[PDB]
Protein backbone atom coordinates (compact mmCIF):
# COMPACT_ATOMS: atom_id res chain seq x y z
CA UNK A 1 0.00 0.00 0.00
CA UNK A 2 3.03 2.49 0.55
CA UNK A 3 4.18 1.25 -3.16
CA UNK A 4 0.28 2.20 -4.49
CA UNK A 5 0.04 5.46 -3.28
CA UNK A 6 3.70 6.29 -4.17
CA UNK A 7 2.44 5.66 -8.13
CA UNK A 8 -1.31 6.90 -7.20
CA UNK A 9 1.17 10.04 -6.17
CA UNK A 10 3.36 9.69 -9.25
CA UNK A 11 0.87 9.89 -11.42
CA UNK A 12 -1.30 12.82 -10.35
CA UNK A 13 1.78 14.69 -10.14
CA UNK A 14 1.96 14.16 -13.70
CA UNK A 15 -1.19 14.62 -13.90
CA UNK A 16 -1.08 18.13 -12.71
CA UNK A 17 2.08 19.27 -13.80
CA UNK A 18 0.56 19.62 -17.63
CA UNK A 19 0.34 22.81 -19.44
CA UNK A 20 -3.13 24.38 -19.31
CA UNK A 21 -5.37 22.42 -21.58
CA UNK A 22 -6.97 25.51 -22.72
CA UNK A 23 -10.06 26.84 -21.71
CA UNK A 24 -12.45 24.65 -23.46
CA UNK A 25 -11.49 21.72 -21.87
CA UNK A 26 -10.47 22.79 -18.44
CA UNK A 27 -13.86 21.01 -17.27
CA UNK A 28 -12.59 17.93 -18.79
CA UNK A 29 -9.11 18.08 -16.86
CA UNK A 30 -10.55 18.77 -13.56
CA UNK A 31 -13.13 15.92 -13.55
CA UNK A 32 -10.19 13.72 -14.29
CA UNK A 33 -7.93 15.50 -11.45
CA UNK A 34 -10.67 15.10 -9.23
CA UNK A 35 -10.95 11.16 -10.44
CA UNK A 36 -7.37 10.35 -9.26
CA UNK A 37 -7.75 13.13 -5.78
CA UNK A 38 -10.96 11.07 -4.39
CA UNK A 39 -9.08 7.43 -5.46
CA UNK A 40 -6.25 8.55 -3.26
CA UNK A 41 -8.07 10.01 -0.73
CA UNK A 42 -10.36 6.81 -0.38
CA UNK A 43 -7.45 4.51 -0.11
CA UNK A 44 -6.03 6.80 2.88
CA UNK A 45 -7.75 6.99 6.40
CA UNK A 46 -8.30 11.13 6.41
CA UNK A 47 -6.45 13.68 8.88
CA UNK A 48 -3.25 11.91 10.59
CA UNK A 49 -4.14 13.30 13.82
CA UNK A 50 -7.49 13.96 15.30
CA UNK A 51 -8.43 15.05 18.85
CA UNK A 52 -10.53 13.36 21.47
CA UNK A 53 -12.17 16.48 22.45
CA UNK A 54 -15.35 18.72 20.45
CA UNK A 55 -13.90 21.72 18.93
CA UNK A 56 -15.51 24.03 22.21
CA UNK A 57 -14.03 21.78 24.37
CA UNK A 58 -10.58 23.60 23.69
CA UNK A 59 -11.49 27.09 23.64
CA UNK A 60 -10.53 27.71 27.34
CA UNK A 61 -7.19 26.08 26.85
CA UNK A 62 -7.09 28.77 23.83
CA UNK A 63 -7.99 31.40 26.44
CA UNK A 64 -5.60 30.63 28.92
CA UNK A 65 -2.66 30.24 26.74
CA UNK A 66 -3.89 33.46 25.44
CA UNK A 67 -3.48 35.44 28.46
CA UNK A 68 -0.42 33.98 29.78
CA UNK A 69 1.13 35.22 26.66
CA UNK A 70 -0.52 38.64 27.05
CA UNK A 71 -3.64 38.82 24.46
CA UNK A 72 -6.88 40.16 25.48
CA UNK A 73 -9.22 37.22 26.92
CA UNK A 74 -11.99 39.63 28.97
CA UNK A 75 -14.98 40.94 27.06
CA UNK A 76 -16.06 38.06 25.07
CA UNK A 77 -16.94 34.47 24.65
CA UNK A 78 -16.87 32.09 21.89
CA UNK A 79 -20.26 31.15 20.10
CA UNK A 80 -21.39 28.86 17.35
CA UNK A 81 -23.84 30.73 15.19
CA UNK A 82 -25.30 29.16 12.34
CA UNK A 83 -24.90 31.58 9.74
CA UNK A 84 -21.26 32.19 10.20
CA UNK A 85 -20.02 29.42 12.57
CA UNK A 86 -17.83 29.88 15.22
CA UNK A 87 -17.09 33.71 16.13
CA UNK A 88 -16.61 36.10 19.02
CA UNK A 89 -20.06 37.50 21.04
CA UNK A 90 -20.39 40.55 23.35
CA UNK A 91 -20.33 39.83 27.31
CA UNK A 92 -20.46 43.48 27.34
CA UNK A 93 -21.12 46.74 25.93
CA UNK A 94 -18.05 47.75 23.42
CA UNK A 95 -18.10 51.52 21.75
CA UNK A 96 -17.03 51.91 18.18
CA UNK A 97 -13.12 52.72 18.25
CA UNK A 98 -12.19 51.33 21.77
CA UNK A 99 -9.21 48.78 21.59
CA UNK A 100 -10.52 45.47 22.65
CA UNK A 101 -8.30 43.19 21.08
CA UNK A 102 -4.92 42.68 21.22
CA UNK A 103 -2.43 39.72 20.14
CA UNK A 104 0.99 39.79 20.86
CA UNK A 105 3.67 38.68 18.14
CA UNK A 106 4.99 35.96 20.51
CA UNK A 107 1.39 34.07 19.92
CA UNK A 108 1.23 34.32 15.78
CA UNK A 109 2.26 31.53 13.50
CA UNK A 110 4.49 33.02 10.81
CA UNK A 111 6.96 32.34 8.18
CA UNK A 112 9.83 33.03 10.49
CA UNK A 113 8.20 30.60 13.14
CA UNK A 114 8.18 27.94 10.30
CA UNK A 115 11.46 28.29 9.55
CA UNK A 116 12.94 28.07 12.88
CA UNK A 117 10.82 25.18 13.54
CA UNK A 118 10.81 21.19 12.44
CA UNK A 119 10.40 22.21 9.33
CA UNK A 120 13.73 24.35 8.73
CA UNK A 121 15.63 21.40 7.69
CA UNK A 122 13.38 21.01 4.64
CA UNK A 123 12.70 24.66 4.22
CA UNK A 124 16.08 25.47 4.05
CA UNK A 125 16.76 23.42 0.42
CA UNK A 126 13.25 23.28 -0.99
CA UNK A 127 13.15 26.37 -3.41
CA UNK A 128 9.16 26.22 -3.31
CA UNK A 129 8.67 26.28 0.36
CA UNK A 130 11.30 29.54 0.27
CA UNK A 131 9.53 31.36 -2.51
CA UNK A 132 5.65 30.96 -1.19
CA UNK A 133 5.30 31.96 2.04
CA UNK A 134 1.41 30.51 2.02
CA UNK A 135 2.52 26.82 1.39
CA UNK A 136 5.21 27.14 4.25
CA UNK A 137 2.81 28.42 6.44
CA UNK A 138 0.33 25.31 5.59
CA UNK A 139 3.24 23.28 6.29
CA UNK A 140 4.35 24.68 9.59
CA UNK A 141 0.39 23.76 10.86
CA UNK A 142 0.82 20.22 9.99
CA UNK A 143 4.39 20.09 11.38
CA UNK A 144 2.93 21.72 15.04
CA UNK A 145 -0.56 19.49 14.15
CA UNK A 146 1.59 16.41 14.13
CA UNK A 147 3.74 17.36 17.35
CA UNK A 148 2.45 16.34 20.87
CA UNK A 149 4.45 19.78 22.51
CA UNK A 150 3.97 22.18 20.39
CA UNK A 151 3.19 25.84 21.58
CA UNK A 152 0.65 26.12 19.14
CA UNK A 153 -1.49 23.51 20.03
CA UNK A 154 -3.98 25.59 22.03
CA UNK A 155 -4.44 27.00 18.38
CA UNK A 156 -4.20 24.13 16.44
CA UNK A 157 -6.76 22.44 18.75
CA UNK A 158 -9.50 25.07 18.29
CA UNK A 159 -8.98 25.33 14.48
CA UNK A 160 -12.49 23.87 12.42
CA UNK A 161 -12.01 20.57 11.04
CA UNK A 162 -13.53 21.28 7.66
CA UNK A 163 -14.04 24.04 5.71
CA UNK A 164 -16.49 25.68 2.69
CA UNK A 165 -13.30 26.32 0.48
CA UNK A 166 -14.22 24.97 -3.78
CA UNK A 167 -11.60 22.00 -2.44
CA UNK A 168 -14.70 20.78 -0.35
CA UNK A 169 -17.33 20.84 -3.52
CA UNK A 170 -18.93 18.09 -5.00
CA UNK A 171 -18.23 17.93 -8.57
CA UNK A 172 -22.06 18.70 -9.07
CA UNK A 173 -21.74 21.81 -6.65
CA UNK A 174 -18.64 23.47 -8.80
CA UNK A 175 -20.48 22.08 -11.82
CA UNK A 176 -23.11 25.31 -11.33
CA UNK A 177 -20.21 27.72 -12.09
CA UNK A 178 -20.19 26.43 -15.50
CA UNK A 179 -19.84 29.67 -18.04
CA UNK A 180 -18.99 31.99 -15.00
CA UNK A 181 -15.95 34.44 -14.65
CA UNK A 182 -15.26 32.66 -11.39
CA UNK A 183 -14.54 28.93 -12.44
CA UNK A 184 -11.25 29.16 -14.01
CA UNK A 185 -10.15 30.24 -10.55
CA UNK A 186 -11.70 27.48 -8.91
CA UNK A 187 -10.49 24.67 -11.61
CA UNK A 188 -6.63 26.43 -10.95
CA UNK A 189 -7.27 26.33 -7.14
CA UNK A 190 -8.32 22.20 -7.15
CA UNK A 191 -4.80 21.90 -9.53
CA UNK A 192 -2.75 23.69 -7.72
CA UNK A 193 -3.39 22.30 -4.72
CA UNK A 194 -3.20 18.15 -5.99
CA UNK A 195 -0.07 19.03 -7.37
CA UNK A 196 1.08 20.49 -4.25
CA UNK A 197 0.67 17.27 -2.92
CA UNK A 198 1.57 15.16 -4.47
CA UNK A 199 5.14 17.41 -4.68
CA UNK A 200 5.48 17.57 -1.36
CA UNK A 201 4.30 13.54 -0.69
CA UNK A 202 7.33 12.44 -3.30
CA UNK A 203 9.68 15.00 -0.97
CA UNK A 204 8.47 13.77 2.26
CA UNK A 205 8.78 10.01 1.40
CA UNK A 206 12.44 10.25 0.03
CA UNK A 207 14.35 13.17 0.59
CA UNK A 208 16.61 13.22 3.60
CA UNK A 209 16.38 17.14 4.68
CA UNK A 210 12.67 16.03 5.08
CA UNK A 211 13.66 12.78 7.52
CA UNK A 212 13.00 14.37 10.95
CA UNK A 213 9.75 15.48 9.88
CA UNK A 214 6.44 14.52 11.86
CA UNK A 215 5.13 13.98 8.79
CA UNK A 216 7.05 10.81 7.15
CA UNK A 217 4.67 8.47 9.04
CA UNK A 218 1.24 10.04 7.69
CA UNK A 219 0.66 13.03 5.13
CA UNK A 220 -2.61 12.19 3.18
CA UNK A 221 -4.33 14.28 1.18
CA UNK A 222 -7.00 15.35 3.24
CA UNK A 223 -4.33 16.77 6.09
CA UNK A 224 -2.81 19.22 2.65
CA UNK A 225 -6.69 20.40 2.37
CA UNK A 226 -7.20 21.22 5.49
CA UNK A 227 -4.06 22.72 5.73
CA UNK A 228 -4.07 25.18 2.41
CA UNK A 229 -7.98 26.07 3.65
CA UNK A 230 -6.76 27.22 7.02
CA UNK A 231 -4.15 28.90 6.02
CA UNK A 232 -5.93 30.47 2.49
CA UNK A 233 -9.33 31.24 5.07
CA UNK A 234 -7.13 32.87 7.53
CA UNK A 235 -3.72 33.89 6.65
CA UNK A 236 -2.96 37.77 7.73
CA UNK A 237 0.20 40.04 6.31
CA UNK A 238 2.19 41.58 8.92
CA UNK A 239 5.32 44.20 9.18
CA UNK A 240 8.52 42.24 10.17
CA UNK A 241 10.01 43.29 13.60
CA UNK A 242 12.16 45.31 12.48
CA UNK A 243 8.90 46.75 9.83
CA UNK A 244 10.93 47.23 7.14
CA UNK A 245 9.96 44.18 5.56
CA UNK A 246 5.84 41.92 5.31
CA UNK A 247 5.60 38.65 5.62
CA UNK A 248 2.53 36.15 5.87
CA UNK A 249 1.03 35.17 9.85
CA UNK A 250 -1.95 33.52 11.50
CA UNK A 251 -2.84 35.48 14.01
CA UNK A 252 -4.93 33.63 17.13
CA UNK A 253 -8.07 34.47 18.90
CA UNK A 254 -8.78 37.75 16.74
CA UNK A 255 -9.09 35.24 13.52
CA UNK A 256 -11.99 34.09 15.22
CA UNK A 257 -13.63 36.95 14.53
CA UNK A 258 -16.36 37.02 11.61
CA UNK A 259 -16.81 39.21 8.49
CA UNK A 260 -19.00 42.67 7.78
CA UNK A 261 -19.32 45.35 5.84
CA UNK A 262 -16.78 48.70 6.68
CA UNK A 263 -13.64 49.94 7.47
CA UNK A 264 -10.69 47.85 8.61
CA UNK A 265 -9.85 48.54 12.17
CA UNK A 266 -7.19 46.05 12.51
CA UNK A 267 -3.58 47.45 12.43
CA UNK A 268 -0.11 46.21 13.68
CA UNK A 269 1.63 47.87 16.51
CA UNK A 270 5.50 47.73 16.37
CA UNK A 271 6.24 49.57 19.21
CA UNK A 272 4.69 47.25 21.16
CA UNK A 273 4.82 43.98 18.78
CA UNK A 274 1.11 43.25 19.16
CA UNK A 275 -1.31 43.16 16.44
CA UNK A 276 -4.81 45.57 17.56
CA UNK A 277 -8.49 45.79 17.13
CA UNK A 278 -10.45 48.31 17.51
CA UNK A 279 -14.49 47.89 17.01
CA UNK A 280 -15.61 48.41 14.22
CA UNK A 281 -19.30 49.72 15.22
CA UNK A 282 -20.70 49.59 18.56
CA UNK A 283 -21.51 45.88 20.33
CA UNK A 284 -23.70 45.61 22.83
CA UNK A 285 -23.56 42.58 25.15
CA UNK A 286 -25.18 39.70 23.40
CA UNK A 287 -23.75 40.77 19.81
CA UNK A 288 -21.71 39.51 18.25
CA UNK A 289 -18.33 41.31 17.32
CA UNK A 290 -17.55 41.17 13.77
CA UNK A 291 -14.48 43.10 11.62
CA UNK A 292 -14.40 44.11 8.09
CA UNK A 293 -11.85 41.25 6.17
CA UNK A 294 -11.55 43.77 3.62
CA UNK A 295 -12.52 45.11 0.39
CA UNK A 296 -13.05 41.88 -1.76
CA UNK A 297 -15.13 40.84 -3.94
CA UNK A 298 -17.81 37.73 -3.52
CA UNK A 299 -15.42 35.57 -6.11
CA UNK A 300 -12.51 36.32 -3.78
CA UNK A 301 -14.94 35.38 -0.91
CA UNK A 302 -16.05 32.22 -1.70
CA UNK A 303 -12.84 30.88 -3.44
CA UNK A 304 -10.50 31.96 -1.08
CA UNK A 305 -12.41 32.52 2.19
CA UNK A 306 -14.89 29.88 1.67
CA UNK A 307 -18.04 32.13 2.18
CA UNK A 308 -20.79 34.00 0.44
CA UNK A 309 -21.67 37.12 1.47
CA UNK A 310 -24.63 39.39 1.26
CA UNK A 311 -24.93 42.87 0.21
CA UNK A 312 -20.86 42.95 -0.14
CA UNK A 313 -20.65 46.30 -0.49
CA UNK A 314 -17.32 45.99 -2.64
CA UNK A 315 -18.51 43.27 -5.46
CA UNK A 316 -17.22 43.68 -8.68
CA UNK A 317 -16.75 41.37 -12.11
CA UNK A 318 -14.00 41.95 -14.38
CA UNK A 319 -13.89 43.05 -17.94
CA UNK A 320 -10.86 43.04 -20.34
CA UNK A 321 -10.43 46.19 -22.57
CA UNK A 322 -8.01 47.20 -25.10
CA UNK A 323 -6.93 49.30 -28.42
CA UNK A 324 -7.46 47.37 -31.47
CA UNK A 325 -3.98 47.16 -33.02
CA UNK A 326 -6.13 47.68 -36.55
CA UNK A 327 -7.43 51.04 -35.21
CA UNK A 328 -6.78 53.60 -37.33
CA UNK A 329 -6.11 55.81 -34.43
CA UNK A 330 -4.31 53.35 -32.34
CA UNK A 331 -1.13 55.16 -32.11
CA UNK A 332 -2.59 58.00 -31.11
CA UNK A 333 -4.71 56.83 -28.57
CA UNK A 334 -2.15 54.57 -27.57
CA UNK A 335 -0.24 57.64 -26.39
CA UNK A 336 -2.60 59.94 -24.77
CA UNK A 337 -3.32 56.61 -22.77
CA UNK A 338 0.19 56.55 -22.13
CA UNK A 339 0.48 59.83 -20.97
CA UNK A 340 -2.36 59.31 -18.47
CA UNK A 341 -0.78 56.33 -16.70
CA UNK A 342 -3.22 53.84 -18.44
CA UNK A 343 -2.10 50.60 -20.46
CA UNK A 344 -3.42 49.91 -24.18
CA UNK A 345 -5.35 46.95 -22.97
CA UNK A 346 -6.08 45.97 -18.99
CA UNK A 347 -8.47 44.12 -17.30
CA UNK A 348 -10.89 46.70 -15.56
CA UNK A 349 -13.58 46.26 -12.80
CA UNK A 350 -17.56 47.29 -12.92
CA UNK A 351 -18.72 47.64 -9.78
CA UNK A 352 -21.85 46.98 -8.14
CA UNK A 353 -22.03 50.26 -5.97
CA UNK A 354 -21.85 53.24 -7.74
CA UNK A 355 -20.56 54.51 -9.56
CA UNK A 356 -20.36 50.57 -11.77
CA UNK A 357 -16.95 51.88 -13.89
CA UNK A 358 -13.70 53.30 -11.83
CA UNK A 359 -12.01 56.95 -12.85
CA UNK A 360 -9.40 54.89 -14.77
CA UNK A 361 -12.13 52.45 -16.62
CA UNK A 362 -13.66 56.48 -17.27
CA UNK A 363 -10.63 57.47 -18.65
CA UNK A 364 -10.07 54.63 -20.46
CA UNK A 365 -13.10 54.53 -22.19
CA UNK A 366 -13.46 58.38 -23.29
CA UNK A 367 -10.18 57.24 -25.19
CA UNK A 368 -11.22 54.14 -26.87
CA UNK A 369 -13.99 56.31 -27.96
CA UNK A 370 -11.87 59.79 -28.87
CA UNK A 371 -12.36 61.27 -32.53
CA UNK A 372 -8.39 62.27 -33.80
CA UNK A 373 -9.51 65.67 -33.45
CA UNK A 374 -10.05 65.26 -29.38
CA UNK A 375 -7.13 63.12 -30.05
CA UNK A 376 -4.92 65.57 -30.99
CA UNK A 377 -6.30 68.13 -28.34
CA UNK A 378 -4.94 65.67 -25.25
CA UNK A 379 -1.51 65.54 -27.24
CA UNK A 380 -0.43 69.05 -28.49
CA UNK A 381 -0.50 72.31 -27.21
CA UNK A 382 -0.60 74.10 -23.57
CA UNK A 383 -4.11 72.94 -22.45
CA UNK A 384 -3.46 69.20 -23.37
CA UNK A 385 -1.56 68.34 -19.88
CA UNK A 386 -5.10 69.68 -18.27
CA UNK A 387 -7.00 67.71 -21.11
CA UNK A 388 -5.09 64.64 -19.65
CA UNK A 389 -6.06 65.58 -16.24
CA UNK A 390 -9.66 65.60 -16.36
CA UNK A 391 -9.99 62.01 -18.64
CA UNK A 392 -10.87 60.11 -15.27
CA UNK A 393 -13.48 62.75 -14.03
CA UNK A 394 -17.21 62.25 -14.50
CA UNK A 395 -17.78 66.01 -14.60
CA UNK A 396 -16.17 66.69 -17.22
CA UNK A 397 -16.64 64.93 -20.61
CA UNK A 398 -14.33 65.35 -23.67
CA UNK A 399 -17.74 66.36 -25.60
CA UNK A 400 -21.69 65.30 -25.45
CA UNK A 401 -20.55 62.70 -28.90
CA UNK A 402 -18.04 61.29 -27.05
CA UNK A 403 -19.70 60.43 -23.80
CA UNK A 404 -22.90 58.76 -25.81
CA UNK A 405 -20.85 56.38 -27.86
CA UNK A 406 -18.82 55.42 -24.47
CA UNK A 407 -21.76 54.33 -23.05
CA UNK A 408 -23.21 53.34 -25.66
CA UNK A 409 -20.48 50.63 -26.07
CA UNK A 410 -20.67 50.00 -22.51
CA UNK A 411 -23.97 49.17 -22.95
CA UNK A 412 -23.73 46.79 -25.41
CA UNK A 413 -20.12 45.17 -24.48
CA UNK A 414 -22.29 44.32 -20.62
CA UNK A 415 -25.12 43.07 -22.33
CA UNK A 416 -22.91 40.87 -24.49
CA UNK A 417 -21.06 39.48 -21.51
CA UNK A 418 -24.69 38.83 -19.68
CA UNK A 419 -25.58 36.32 -22.97
CA UNK A 420 -22.09 34.36 -22.08
CA UNK A 421 -23.80 32.95 -19.00
CA UNK A 422 -25.72 29.29 -19.30
CA UNK A 423 -28.65 30.54 -17.26
CA UNK A 424 -30.22 33.87 -16.89
CA UNK A 425 -31.11 35.88 -13.69
CA UNK A 426 -34.53 35.34 -13.81
CA UNK A 427 -33.62 31.36 -13.80
CA UNK A 428 -30.84 31.41 -10.79
CA UNK A 429 -33.86 33.21 -8.57
CA UNK A 430 -36.17 30.35 -9.62
CA UNK A 431 -33.41 27.84 -8.48
CA UNK A 432 -32.75 30.12 -4.87
CA UNK A 433 -36.40 29.94 -4.22
CA UNK A 434 -38.13 26.51 -5.92
CA UNK A 435 -34.76 23.90 -5.02
CA UNK A 436 -33.46 23.09 -1.28
CA UNK A 437 -29.76 23.22 -1.48
CA UNK A 438 -26.68 23.34 0.50
CA UNK A 439 -24.84 25.75 1.98
CA UNK A 440 -21.81 24.99 -0.87
CA UNK A 441 -24.67 24.97 -3.83
CA UNK A 442 -26.37 27.89 -2.48
CA UNK A 443 -22.50 29.83 -2.90
CA UNK A 444 -22.33 28.58 -6.59
CA UNK A 445 -25.84 29.85 -7.56
CA UNK A 446 -25.43 33.04 -5.61
CA UNK A 447 -21.90 33.87 -7.24
CA UNK A 448 -23.49 33.28 -10.62
CA UNK A 449 -26.17 34.90 -9.91
CA UNK A 450 -24.30 38.52 -8.47
CA UNK A 451 -21.97 37.96 -11.71
CA UNK A 452 -24.53 38.53 -13.78
CA UNK A 453 -26.49 41.25 -11.33
CA UNK A 454 -23.37 43.38 -11.43
CA UNK A 455 -23.46 43.27 -15.47
CA UNK A 456 -27.33 43.82 -15.35
CA UNK A 457 -26.57 46.93 -13.39
CA UNK A 458 -23.93 48.06 -15.87
CA UNK A 459 -26.66 47.79 -18.59
CA UNK A 460 -29.12 49.83 -16.66
CA UNK A 461 -26.35 52.62 -15.65
CA UNK A 462 -24.80 52.81 -18.80
CA UNK A 463 -28.08 53.35 -20.67
CA UNK A 464 -29.02 56.07 -17.70
CA UNK A 465 -26.15 57.75 -18.52
CA UNK A 466 -26.43 57.41 -22.24
CA UNK A 467 -30.13 59.07 -22.83
CA UNK A 468 -28.76 61.66 -20.60
CA UNK A 469 -25.60 62.50 -22.28
CA UNK A 470 -28.16 62.10 -25.92
CA UNK A 471 -30.11 65.08 -24.67
CA UNK A 472 -27.30 67.06 -23.78
CA UNK A 473 -26.25 66.77 -27.58
CA UNK A 474 -29.56 67.54 -28.62
CA UNK A 475 -29.77 70.59 -26.65
CA UNK A 476 -26.04 71.50 -27.71
CA UNK A 477 -25.43 72.43 -24.00
CA UNK A 478 -22.47 74.01 -23.05
CA UNK A 479 -19.61 71.44 -22.57
CA UNK A 480 -18.37 72.12 -18.32
CA UNK A 481 -14.96 73.68 -18.25
CA UNK A 482 -12.78 72.60 -14.99
CA UNK A 483 -11.46 75.61 -13.48
CA UNK B 1 -4.30 55.54 12.02
CA UNK B 2 -3.27 51.97 10.85
CA UNK B 3 -0.02 52.29 9.25
CA UNK B 4 0.14 48.71 9.18
CA UNK B 5 -3.35 47.58 8.33
CA UNK B 6 -4.11 43.67 8.93
CA UNK B 7 -6.55 42.21 6.40
CA UNK B 8 -8.20 38.69 7.70
CA UNK B 9 -7.76 36.27 5.27
CA UNK B 10 -5.73 38.45 2.36
CA UNK B 11 -5.47 37.07 -0.83
CA UNK B 12 -2.44 35.15 -1.92
CA UNK B 13 -1.27 33.35 -5.34
CA UNK B 14 -0.53 29.68 -5.00
CA UNK B 15 0.84 28.96 -8.13
N1 LIG C 1 -20.14 36.90 7.26
C1 LIG C 1 -19.86 35.60 7.21
N2 LIG C 1 -20.84 34.76 6.71
C2 LIG C 1 -20.59 33.40 6.64
N3 LIG C 1 -19.39 32.86 7.03
C3 LIG C 1 -18.42 33.71 7.55
C4 LIG C 1 -18.65 35.07 7.61
N4 LIG C 1 -17.50 35.63 8.09
C5 LIG C 1 -16.61 34.66 8.33
N5 LIG C 1 -17.17 33.46 8.00
C6 LIG C 1 -16.57 32.12 8.14
O1 LIG C 1 -15.45 32.28 9.02
C7 LIG C 1 -14.24 31.89 8.34
C8 LIG C 1 -13.11 32.87 8.63
S1 LIG C 1 -12.29 32.61 10.18
C9 LIG C 1 -13.55 33.25 11.29
C10 LIG C 1 -13.94 32.21 12.37
C11 LIG C 1 -14.65 30.97 11.84
N6 LIG C 1 -16.11 31.24 11.74
C12 LIG C 1 -14.40 29.76 12.70
O2 LIG C 1 -15.35 29.03 13.08
O3 LIG C 1 -13.24 29.42 13.01
C13 LIG C 1 -14.57 31.84 6.83
O4 LIG C 1 -13.73 30.91 6.18
C14 LIG C 1 -16.06 31.48 6.84
O5 LIG C 1 -16.19 30.08 6.98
Amino acid sequence: SPKEILNLTSELLQKCSSPAPGPGKEWEEYVQIRTLVEKIRKKQKGLSVTFDGKREDYFPDLMKWASENGASVEGFEMVNFKEEGFGLRATRDIKAEELFLWVPRKLLMTVESAKNSVLGPLYSQDRILQAMGNIALAFHLLCERASPNSFWQPYIQTLPSEYDTPLYFEEDEVRYLQSTQAIHDVFSQYKNTARQYAYFYKVIQTHPHANKLPLKDSFTYEDYRWAVSSVMTRQNQIPTEDGSRVTLALIPLWDMCNHTNGLITTGYNLEDDRCECVALQDFRAGEQIYIFYGTRSNAEFVIHSGFFFDNNSHDRVKIKLGVSKSDRLYAMKAEVLARAGIPTSSVFALHFTEPPISAQLLAFLRVFCMTEEELKEHLLGDSAIDRIFTLGNSEFPVSWDNEVKLWTFLEDRASLLLKTYKTTIEEDKSVLKNHDLSVRAKMAIKLRLGEKEILEKAVKSAAVNREYYRQQMEEKAPLPKYE
Amino acid sequence: TLKYPIEHGIVTNWD
